């Protein structure tokens, strides 16, 4: 802190890919709400695209925004599939009423008038039907549906009648239609018509003009009607009169509007015919009729201004499916009739390619010359917000990537640099002259270089959407963004830097390694992790499934690390795997161990590399999953160093530490899911022989667990269920007084199983993400990067967390200068690496040791990423801010002058005295 | 190795060795400054000439003839001549010397406190030699490292250091024993011991063999061009 605020940090507040949006406002009001998959409900500045209030929620489904609507300043949102129901005050930013409710599928949600006014609620449930208040939520009545155990209601409807509509239908069978009135809510009537083609109501059928129900069949290319106000038997109409066809495997829909509940539905509507097709067709009192035809457009769009809706649509300038350039149009045409509007034609450009938009929402308002002047929100395929505004300069108006809302893994990637004797001193005196030239002359991702204290690297970050980000890790901004075509959500990925910049005649190369879950296809993308483009090296094809892989420490001749792959065969791949490659990671094959962690068996497995490029079950545990299921596996970053070995036992004796380089922690959680007996397990097994050095398991204890595991110790905070309050736990491995194997350390001459200490400590708050701190040499003492879910990041100091602490100070204590024994952990507010830049739902925290020995690296990334950097040694090796200048030089050259002075002084004297 | 800030050599570690040369060029001009000759009456420099005398006639008499040294001998310690026996006789003084025996070390310690509050939290210089690690908590003060290696010595430690190392310098450039450094009141009882000292004392003509001892070799003559 020390309220140096934003002189080294920085934080983005990212929502996920938006699920809903609302871009109706008034014109001054400067204001889109919009609900996102992320469970985040937020509010984004028109004009630039900024957060004026964000409410995030679970991260689970049981907060998952359901329906969202806006009515006049507040806007009404459902959660948790219907069972709660909210009133948001957009302009304050905070609940105006929050309701619960009752059980049962919400299917549809509408909103119904008395004879002007707006004024209650419809939530229609796969069962029944609601009615609740405007003014505070206030249920207004409950009507269970008839039938309803046999139907599946779709929509409703109401509007200035002061009538409830609701329509229910049956797969490929008859569908139910009710009338209720909105002053009792009793069934009014009750109808039913036979759709034998029918499928379903909301995706196909819609409801146009005075809640006339038009449902498209494709099975005899036409549009079946239902005069709904007073018709009883569907009517059909065959789009060959008009002129028009349904495409092959595609369900057609169509998109009716209404500008405000309580007045009917205009008779004008979009139909999509075909992917890149729509029709605009106007219904009239049982008969239809084609306004205009969109062929080869991707996405339309409805607003209204007041009074008259407007059309958006969109396509390319040129189709090329696809589109040849990734410059979309998008044209205003007018709902009364199908003409394009006069000079609203918007053109932009997508920046990626293989990414098309995916949404738009239009607001609409009236110029100063009464010209519909419209703004188009799109979001892209690869979650992406573009603000498009009709004036041409700056086409974009706000260009936000939502899609690094959900950020897989990410790294930090350093910035590229910025015989004979008399031969010898013939190019050191050339070097002399060059740089005196070069002193005496001084009297962006083009020109990147790394810093002085390498303490500005860039951050190669990896997005779920499949999305390659480049991030300069100084001011947060994006320098080169790639997409991975066709990532699945739940695909795993790998980044390994496979060469860094320090190697000048080759380029930097990263992989990344990502596997689909459904299929288990891994593959392999190589790129420069400084300009994002991809390398010309083509990456092996991985046939089969793979398991797990291993970045080697050996490098090709190009400075490229070795990475080793195991496939479903348990065979090995290399890369690159050149002859080189492949003779040294065959001459070195006995000394490289695998191990396989298969959770859902509770299996355990390592295996050996032989020399021609093949595995072998060296050991095997197996961990029953009836009982316990393996839940973490972390292991010691490979990335760290040791500093002191040993440590003062004070008495002037050394305790040396457990440094065992190949310790697995697996962490595994009881199946036993009662309160009472729950356990949490945690194993200490080797990485080569598979020796369990430990086995502890916490009784009455349940997850989440977040471990740590650092150079020596281990550190899992849990949940104790019996007292109800998070525990940590700290695990110290310590050998002998007398190291056993110095030389070189072996997994497998290991005889003396380390010593363990424990101690168990209360944490006084929950918990969301944890990594200690690392630094180069690991001079620096650790931290422990709490991730609290209020968002705040507790640098908590691993010498607090010793598990030596007695519970009785006594001398040697005192000169070893332990604290005794606190099973409470303060989470003083000052500790905090943020100050109010909290990380909602933070995920994960990346420490890197970057360089000097003060400072970490640290960036939190949820759904908000966060960078600083953290000196958990006060930063002992740079000047302070603080430094008076002024001073220093002011006493030196008021000193200075005070020597000559009293120089002078003395031989005044001196020679007086001589004089006398 | 460890990555040291540039900037701590241009603003920590050159000021230090500036402000502890000119510190003792300053110490040593105010000491010779300060310094002022007490006033003596005649008594005091005429016994202390005498006494001088005396023991410089103790110390070479052996190149005068015995009659002569036993005559001084009779002179200064002898009944009859009544010489050595008929010549005999908070405060200020006391606060400035040990004021100014003081002003010799205190100010170094006071500048050493100066720097150590002003330079706190840095680490200056890494030195070569393997120190012992007992010697931590006064090598790095201000630093909360733990394992850092005992050869990095903080700010203080330092302009110790470079105070240590600079005396031979100051006799060097100042000139020989400079005051920049860190480290008869009764004549009656000088009269006595000199009385018993010369009474002690014994007679060596020193020219009872040199004509013999000339004799033997030829005077050198060359050079007389
Ligand atoms: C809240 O966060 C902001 C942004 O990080 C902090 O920024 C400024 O801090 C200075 C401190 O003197 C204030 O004078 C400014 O008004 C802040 N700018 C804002 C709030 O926009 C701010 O300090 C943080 N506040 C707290 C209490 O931590
Ligand atoms: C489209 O054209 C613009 C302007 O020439 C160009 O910058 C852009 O890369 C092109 N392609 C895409 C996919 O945007
Ligand atoms: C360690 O073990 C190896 C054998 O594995 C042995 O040769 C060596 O002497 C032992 N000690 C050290 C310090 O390396």
């Amino acid at each position: 802190y020390e309220d140096q605020v934003g002189k080294f940090d920085w934080r983005q507040q990212y929502v996920g890919k938006v699920k809903f949006a609302s871009l109706e406002f008034s014109p001054g009001s400067k204001k889109l709400v919009v609900a996102t998959e992320k469970n985040v409900i937020a509010a984004l500045n028109s004009r630039t695209g900024e957060i004026l209030w964000r409410h995030v929620d679970k991260g689970t489904a049981e907060g998952a925004v359901d329906a969202m609507l806006l009515h006049g300043q507040d806007v009404i949102t459902v959660s948790n599939g219907g069972r709660i129901m909210r009133s948001w005050e957009t302009n304050i930013g905070g609940l105006n009423w929050e309701i619960t409710l009752d059980s049962g599928s919400f299917q549809a949600l509408g909103l119904v008038g008395l004879q002007e006014s707006v004024r209650y609620i419809a939530v229609l449930k796969k069962t029944t039907l609601a009615l609740h208040h405007l003014s505070s939520g206030h249920l207004k009545w409950v009507e269970h549906l008839p039938e309803s155990d046999s139907i599946h209601y779709q929509m409703v409807y109401s509007y200035g009648s002061g009538v409830v509509w609701a329509l229910g239908v049956v797969p490929f069978s008859h569908v139910n239609i009710v009338k209720f009135n909105v002053e009792d809510g009793e069934i009014v009537q009750q109808v039913r018509v036979s759709t034998p083609w029918l499928q379903h109501l909301s995706g196909a059928c819609g409801v146009v003009d005075e809640a006339v129900l038009v449902c498209p069949d494709p099975s005899s290319r036409s549009l079946q009607t239902l005069a709904l106000e007073t018709e009883w038997e569907l009517r059909q109409i065959p789009l060959q009169s008009l002129d028009l066809e349904f495409g092959s495997g595609f369900q057609p829909r169509v998109l009716p509007t209404q500008p405000n509940p309580v007045d009917a539905s205009r008779a004008q509507f979009f139909l999509h015919l075909s992917p890149s097709h729509y029709a605009l067709l106007q219904y009239h009192y049982g008969t239809l009729s084609l306004l205009k035809n969109f062929p080869q457009t991707a996405l339309v769009s409805f607003a209204t201004t007041g009074e008259k809706t407007v059309a958006a649509v969109m396509a390319c300038r040129n189709e090329v499916l696809a589109c040849f350039n990734q410059t979309y149009t998008i044209n205003l045409y007018l709902v009364e009739t199908g003409r394009r509007l006069l000079d609203t034609t918007i053109t932009f450009s997508l920046e990626q390619s293989g990414t098309r938009p995916e949404r738009l929402y239009i607001q609409v308002f009236l110029k100063k010359d009464d010209s519909v002047g419209y703004r188009a929100l799109v979001q892209t395929e690869d979650h992406l917000l573009l603000f498009l505004q009709q004036l041409a300069g700056k086409v974009v108006l706000w260009s936000r990537e939502e899609s690094l809302a959900e950020v897989v893994c990410l790294e930090m990637v350093d910035l590229p640099l910025t015989d004979g004797l008399l031969g010898m001193f013939l190019k050191r005196l050339s070097s002399q002259l060059i740089l005196l030239q070069a002193w005496t002359s001084h009297l962006n991702i083009d020109t990147l270089a790394r810093d002085e204290f390498n303490l500005q690297k860039m951050m190669v970050m990896v997005t779920a959407s499949g999305k390659l980000f480049g991030i300069e890790s100084s001011s947060g901004t994006i320098l080169w963004k790639q997409y991975l075509p066709n990532v699945k959500p739940d695909s795993s990925f790998k980044l390994m830097v496979q060469r860094t910049t320090a190697h000048f005649p080759h380029p930097p190369q990263c992989t990344l390694l990502v596997k689909d879950k459904e299929s288990g296809m891994s593959s392999l993308y190589v790129f420069n992790p400084i300009f994002g483009k991809w390398s010309q090296v083509a990456p092996p094809v991985l046939k089969r499934p793979i398991l797990q892989s291993l970045l080697l420490p050996v490098m090709d001749q190009d400075y490229a690390k070795v990475l080793l792959l195991i496939d479903d065969e348990y065979k090995v791949t290399a890369f690159p795997a050149t002859r080189n490659v492949l003779r040294q990671l065959h001459e070195l094959a006995p000394s490289i161990f695998f191990y396989l962690v298969d959770a859902e068996q509770g299996r355990l497995c390592g295996y050996r590399l032989r020399k021609d490029l093949t595995t072998e079950l060296s050991w095997e545990l197996t961990i029953p999953p009836e009982v316990q299921r393996i839940v973490k596996v972390k292991g010691k970053r490979s990335s760290e160093h040791v500093h002191s070995q040993g440590r003062v036992m004070g008495d002037r004796s050394v305790l040396y530490k457990s440094l065992n380089p190949n310790l697995l922690a697996v962490v595994t959680e009881s199946t036993d899911a009662h309160h009472e007996r729950t356990f949490i397990g945690i194993f200490l097994i080797d990485g080569v022989t598979g020796r369990i050095i430990h086995s502890s398991v916490q009784k009455k204890a349940k997850g989440p667990v977040h471990i740590v595991h650092s150079e020596n110790w281990v550190v899992y905070q849990y949940w104790n269920t019996k007292a109800r309050r998070n525990e940590f736990t700290v695990l110290e491995l310590y050998e002998g007084t007398e190291q056993y194997n110095a030389t070189a350390f072996s997994s497998l001459d290991r005889p003396q199983l380390p010593q363990v200490l424990q101690q168990s400590y209360i944490f006084p708050s929950s918990i969301s993400a944890m990594e200690a701190t690392i630094t180069e040499r690991g001079i620096t003492s650790r931290h422990l990067l709490i991730g609290l879910p209020s968002g705040a990041i507790l640098s908590l100091p691993k010498a607090l967390l010793d598990p030596r602490r007695p519970e009785i100070p006594t001398e040697q204590s005192r000169e070893e200068n332990l604290i005794p024994y606190s099973p409470d952990v303060q989470i003083h507010a000052e500790r905090f690496i943020n100050y109010n830049q909290t990380v909602s739902r933070m995920r994960g925290i990346y420490t890197a040791p970057s360089g000097l020995e003060s400072t970490c690296l640290v960036v939190a990334y949820g759904l908000d990423i966060y960078q600083t950097r953290v000196y958990p040694s006060k930063q002992f090796d740079v000047l302070k801010d603080d430094y008076d200048y002024v001073l220093i030089s002011s006493v030196l050259f008021g000193l200075v002058f005070a020597t000559m002075i009293t120089k002078r002084l003395a031989q005044v004297k001196l020679l007086n005295r001589a004089w006398r | 190795e460890l990555l040291l800030d540039s900037n701590i050599r241009l603003w920590v570690v050159l000021p230090i060795v500036i402000i502890t040369f000119f510190v003792g060029m300053i110490r040593h001009y105010v000491s010779i400054l300060l310094q002022s000759d007490k006033k003596l009456t005649q008594e005091q420099v005429s016994d202390s000439q005498v006494l001088i005398r005396s023991r410089v006639l103790r110390e070479n008499g052996k190149y005068i003839p015995k009659q002569s040294f036993l005559t001084r001998k009779y002179y200064f310690n002898n009944p009859e001549d009544g010489f050595f026996k008929k010549t005999k006789r908070d405060p200020t003084m006391l606060t400035d010397m040990m004021k100014g025996n003081v002003t010799n070390v205190l100010p170094m310690i006071l500048i050493g406190g100066w720097i150590n509050m002003t330079f706190s939290g840095f680490v200056t210089t890494k030195v070569p030699f393997p120190l012992t690690l007992r010697f931590k908590p006064m090598l790095q003060q201000g630093i909360e490292l733990l394992t850092l290696d005992a050869s990095w010595v903080s700010s203080a430690s330092w302009y110790f250091l470079n105070v240590f190392g600079l005396r031979s310098i100051y006799s060097l450039i100042l000139g020989q024993d400079n005051a920049a450094d860190q480290s008869p009141a009764d004549t009656n009882k000088a009269f006595k011991t000199e009385w018993e000292a010369l009474e002690l004392t014994d007679h060596q003509w020193a020219l009872d063999d040199v004509e013999e001892e000339l004799m033997a070799k030829d005077l050198h003559f060359e050079g007389m061009f």
